[PDB]
RNA sequence: CAUCACCUCUAGCAUCACCAGUAUUAGAGGCACCGCCUGCUGGCUCCACGAGGGUUCAGCUGUCUCUUACUUUUAACCAGUG
RNA sequence: CUGCGUCAGAUUAAAACACUGAACUGACAAUUAACAGCCCAAUAUCUACAAUCAACCAACAAGUCAUUAUUACCCUCACUGUCA
RNA sequence: CUAAGAACAGCUAAAAGAGCACACCCGUCUAUGUAGCAAAAUAGUGGGAAGAUUUAUAGGUAGAGGCGACAAACCUACCGAGC
RNA sequence: GCUAAACCUAGCCCCAAACCCACUCCACCUUACUACCAGACAACCUUAGCCAAACCAUUUACCCAAAUAAAGUAUAGGCGAUAG
């Protein structure tokens, strides 16, 4: 008589199931002998709120604004713009090896890193 | 079946140990024993059978004193904790045993017999002929497995060439190593026999259920049937 | 409705596409042979034609292999390509009579033997047929080398042939360091048995353990595109200076 | 003696060694590149493996000989 | 942020910080009577009230 | 070995077919066992002096309980190969020379 | 049916049941305590006990001679559902 | 698992009724942790003496509750259950 | 059957598989009911009710079987062999 | 004249042809759809029977890779049923 095409949530079975399934939070913290819960203020996600005053952008955008087409941005695109004019100054120059790749701005690892790229450690 | 045994304790302690029922079940969790079934609740009381086990800082005989002879409920017979040393174990109790009697434990085999007392472990090698003995091994180093029950004791029928003859309580022989220890004397609860359950609901204290109720007309002689020869087959029913 | 190709057909239609596709050429020729094991739980006819007693008329005969069932455990072990014999039999040897049945084991032995080329002891589980096809061929190593795979019938076997294969490919100096001229000498013997390295590197794998090499090799980290665009940059700026 | 423990109680035996691994010069082809279990592939043997920083959650005492206060005669307390 | 992994955390990690955050609250009128100093949301399942 | 035989026949399959097996065709009879067979002595040649024989080089036959356990382990004998027995016949030549 | 009690049969031993036991034990069975009698296994007696099966004193009463009165439900009629 | 709380409904069968009709439909609202659940660093080493007012006494069916040594460790109250 | 729990007033008695007698468990007799409130119930009268008791929770034994104080009982409201 | 009665699509069937699908984020082998700790558990083994033989007990057709033909022939078979 159970309905097996309901979602099953905290809400159902004994004492022992309905604590022990959550709701999907993450974590922040570990249980210790007593039943005590301790708390750790680095896996407290903290929030990097910038400062809004004096700040030129609205939600809203007016209608009076040419229909620019889109351009989505691509590697080959981002490497043209930022990478390149560093190379051609330095070609021109004759000082340029693959070995100041790091120089220009390429990392050869990612570790060591605060925000590294893969598999990213940091969130949205 | 996710049947894992309670036997799992690996270093010996005088602490009785809790043990879960079987019920007549094996691993697999069908019956293979009829009969076994709920009771009173038993703790289980490690007993080194092992008389003759020197401390790991010691060798050779030493002395043990008896502190408490008291109730098993796993075994017929009565235990014993003795304390040797700087170490305290159970032991299977005599019929004449105290709190505060000393019980010695040897290894040694002297040119002639020994004064045996009730309690005392000595090789069969240096026991006198026909005194009653009891927690017999087969061989040095085995540990005792038979002549262990309730008032059971063994008799040192003879011994040769470093061989000796152990009558079991069930009036047979067996031939072991003179070095073998056994105790001195028979085993307490000399009366345990003479008990009477009194009731039945007794017997399931104990852990024994009802027998079936079919009635089994197989038996020994009843259930096998000798095949009639063809000669005689003629004659096995006359009419009358 | 119907399929494109036939049932039966699939098992070589994978391995068309995907990483299969892409295994060495030697190896794909190796999986699609279907070489006939020798005869070794029946008795063959030897010859391609017999005069039926009854009618006294040249009839064909065909040799029909009858089906063995390996065990696990003979892939760990030399058996000599027998098994087990998964069968019917009828009681007292009468038609008329019911029928059961039976399962013929050969008899099994735990004997030790010694390879010159891995310079090593093995205490491997073996059939009184494999002692004899080793006396056969002068010695474990030509046994392990001439037997095809299909009548070794043993994982074990195969991983063999590939260890000895590697050694008389590789020219490997571990065997025997301290005497080069007994090494020599060994090399010398199986000569016969030359493989090049890169054929001898796939004998006795499994389709599975194949798929699992090959994917080793293809595994690599992806070329960041900072590597390539340079690359690309540096060689048009190059073309560039020639104009100018 | 009678040893204290069955065997069934204990810790079963590891399965015993493919025997690619009994071949010298011959590399074994094992499930370690594929990060999970397969039985169709060699059994990889894993070296030991180190935490490489100190959890207090997850730690483990040296060896009773190796701790600094440790002393041959006994002392009863 | 709900629907994201969260980056793991050992002993002497760094700071865990989301500097774009997708969750949205919305302040709603209690359908019982409240104490003055109490207001009510409605947050998104993931969200903690740390 | 276990060598059996099918009680019924099987049907010719043709040339380049496989043939066609019946629950008939799994009833097998026994032919013969190689264990029962007569033993065959393995032919070997010897390298050192063994009670048998003490003459290096000279074709000994023995039974396979023997050839198998200890002349070959203990590296008393080796194989009958052919080429074996020409770089043999060589050493006995350079001995009568 | 089980049941204490009695009796028969089997087993001389350990690392998953029996059992972390060892013939005063364990298992497979018969019978149904005890007491008396008997053979070398069989028959009576008897304490309590029983929603067992019969019998009986006294009382009790509509069980009956011989039924009757009243109350409630049902009933029949009205309305709804059916 | 929202299943007689509020509001509205061309509403209108819960075994009768029903306008506020309502144990129907739609919308809205709600049950707030202290209770309960979710526990515990390692390695060794410890744990013979019931319970029953536990004191008498009397048992058997023999029982339902214990650590120390050293090393490591001083961050803090999250999550889920709560209606009828 | 296993694990670890819970329940049993009052009275007579005694350290009781004791007696009376609630809760509780069972279902002796009679009547009602028989498409019923109920694919086994109701009312009264009864047996047990400190024990071979009753009972909640989780686990085990699965059909050539399990389990059974043998009733050919029970194994999800047709078990001489489940669906 | 009530209850009703009528309707033509939705789609499907059989062929031909051609060898098909599965990474948006998050969760999913633990009590699936559950962010986050020492495992070592690992796969492979003849189908049987109903039914036919008027019972049944040997036996009894089941695509194995080219349509046709050889040919229901040679053979097999309680030399029966039937198989081939
Ligand atoms: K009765
Ligand atoms: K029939
Ligand atoms: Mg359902
Ligand atoms: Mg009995
Ligand atoms: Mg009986
Ligand atoms: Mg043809
Ligand atoms: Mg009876
Ligand atoms: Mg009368
Ligand atoms: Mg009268
Ligand atoms: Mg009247
Ligand atoms: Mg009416
Ligand atoms: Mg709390
Ligand atoms: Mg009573
Ligand atoms: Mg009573
Ligand atoms: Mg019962
Ligand atoms: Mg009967
Ligand atoms: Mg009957
Ligand atoms: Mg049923
Ligand atoms: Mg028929
Ligand atoms: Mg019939």
């Amino acid at each position: 008589g159970a309905d097996r095409m309901s979602k099953w949530t905290s809400k159902r079975g004994p004492r022992s199931f309905r604590g022990r399934k959550g709701r999907g939070a993450k974590g922040i913290g570990f249980l210790t002998s007593g039943w005590r819960f301790v708390q750790i203020k680095e896996m407290v996600p903290e929030f990097v709120v910038p400062d809004l005053t004096g700040f030129k952008l609205k939600p809203y955008v007016s209608y009076l604004a040419p229909e620019s087409e889109e351009t989505p941005l691509t590697a080959a695109q981002l490497f043209s713009e930022a990478v390149a004019p560093a190379i051609e100054k330095d070609f021109k120059d004759g000082t340029f090896d693959p070995d100041n790749l790091e120089k220009y701005g390429f990392e050869p690892t990612q570790e060591g890193k605060l925000f590294q790229l893969y598999p990213r450690n940091f969130l949205r | 079946a996710n049947f894992v045994s309670w036997k799992s304790r690996t270093k010996y302690t005088i602490t009785p140990v809790k043990m879960r029922k079987s019920g007549g079940r094996d691993h697999t969790g069908r019956i293979r024993v009829h009969g076994i079934g709920g009771g009173h609740k038993q703790r289980y009381r490690m007993i080194d059978f092992l008389r003759f086990r020197p401390e790991e800082t010691k060798s050779g005989p030493f002395e043990e004193k008896v502190i408490q002879v008291r109730y098993d409920p796993c075994r017929s017979a009565d235990i014993a904790l003795v304390a040797g040393g700087s170490r305290k174990r159970w032991i299977i109790a005599t019929e004449n045993m105290q709190a505060g009697d000393t019980i010695l434990n040897s290894n040694h085999i002297g040119r002639m017999a020994v004064a045996a007392r009730e309690g005392d472990a000595h090789p069969l090698g240096a026991l006198p002929v026909g005194t009653l003995i009891n927690n017999v091994e087969s061989e040095p180093g085995r540990g005792a497995q038979y002549i262990r029950a309730a008032g059971t004791c063994g008799v040192l029928l003879r011994k040769v060439n470093g061989t000796a003859i152990i009558q079991l309580p069930s009036k047979r022989q067996m031939q072991v190593l003179e070095t073998c220890v056994a105790t001195v004397g028979r085993v307490s609860n000399v009366d345990h026999n003479k008990r009477v359950i009194g009731k039945a609901g007794r017997n399931r204290w104990l852990g024994k259920r009802p027998n079936s109720g079919r009635w089994h007309r197989k038996g020994g002689w009843a259930g096998r049937k000798i095949r009639p020869l063809p000669p005689m087959k003629s004659y096995v029913k006359l009419p009358s | 409705p119907l399929h494109k190709y036939p049932v039966w057909l699939w098992k070589r239609l994978q391995l068309r596409e995907g990483i299969c596709s892409r295994l060495p050429g030697h190896y794909l020729r190796s999986l699609e042979e279907e070489r006939t094991p020798t005869p070794v739980h029946y008795r063959p006819h030897g010859a391609k034609f017999k005069i039926n007693p009854k009618n006294g008329q040249r009839e064909r005969v065909e040799d029909v292999p009858i089906p063995i069932y390996f065990p696990p455990e003979s892939q760990r072990g030399l058996w000599g390509g027998e098994g087990w014999i998964l069968g019917q039999i009828y009681a007292n040897n009468d038609k008329l009579s019911k029928r059961l049945k039976k399962v013929w084991k050969p008899q099994l032995f735990e004997r030790e033997f010694y390879s010159e080329i891995l310079d090593k002891k093995f205490t491997v589980t073996v059939t009184m047929r494999t002692l004899d096809l080793i006396d056969e061929a002068y010695g474990l190593d030509f046994y392990i080398l001439k037997t095809p795979k299909e009548d070794l019938c043993s994982k074990f076997g195969m991983d063999l042939k590939r260890g000895m294969l590697l050694r008389l490919a590789r020219q490997d100096p571990q065997l025997h360091p301290e005497d080069p001229e007994r090494r020599a000498a060994i090399y010398d013997k199986y000569k016969e048995f030359a493989i090049p390295e890169e054929e001898a590197e796939w004998v006795g794998l499994t389709l599975e353990e194949a798929i699992e090499k090959q994917r080793l090799l293809e595994e690599k980290d992806p070329v960041p595109l900072f590597k390539i665009y340079v690359a690309e940059l540096i060689q048009q700026l190059q073309q560039q200076a020639l104009s100018e | 003696a009678y040893e204290w423990g069955v065997r069934s109680t204990r810790k079963s035996e590891p399965p015993p060694l493919d025997r690619v691994y009994e071949i010298p010069g011959l590399e074994p082809i094992t499930f370690a590149g594929k990060m999970h279990f397969v039985p169709w592939l060699a059994r990889p043997i894993f070296p030991p493996w180190d935490r490489g920083y100190k959890d207090p959650r997850f730690y483990r005492s040296p060896p009773l000989h190796e701790h600094p206060l440790y002393k041959d005669q006994a002392c009863y307390i | 942020a709900r629907n994201v992994v969260y980056p793991l955390y050992r002993l002497g990690g760094p700071q865990l910080r989301v500097f774009r955050t997708n969750f949205f609250i919305q302040l709603v009128r209690p359908g019982v009577a409240q104490p003055e100093d109490t207001v009510q949301f409605r947050i998104p399942m993931e969200m903690t009230r740390v | 070995t276990v060598i059996v035989e099918r009680w019924w026949k099987v049907p010719l399959a043709g040339e380049g077919r496989k043939p066609r097996l019946h629950r008939r065709h799994r009833v097998y009879k026994l032919v013969e066992d190689t264990k029962h067979r007569p033993k065959e002595n393995l032919e070997l040649i010897l390298t050192q002096s063994v009670e048998n024989v003490g003459v290096r080089g000279d074709l000994v036959s023995v039974k396979k309980s023997l050839g198998r356990n200890r002349l070959l382990p203990q590296g008393l004998a080796v194989y009958a190969s052919p080429e074996n027995k020409k770089l043999f016949e060589e050493e006995k030549l350079l001995r009568q020379e």
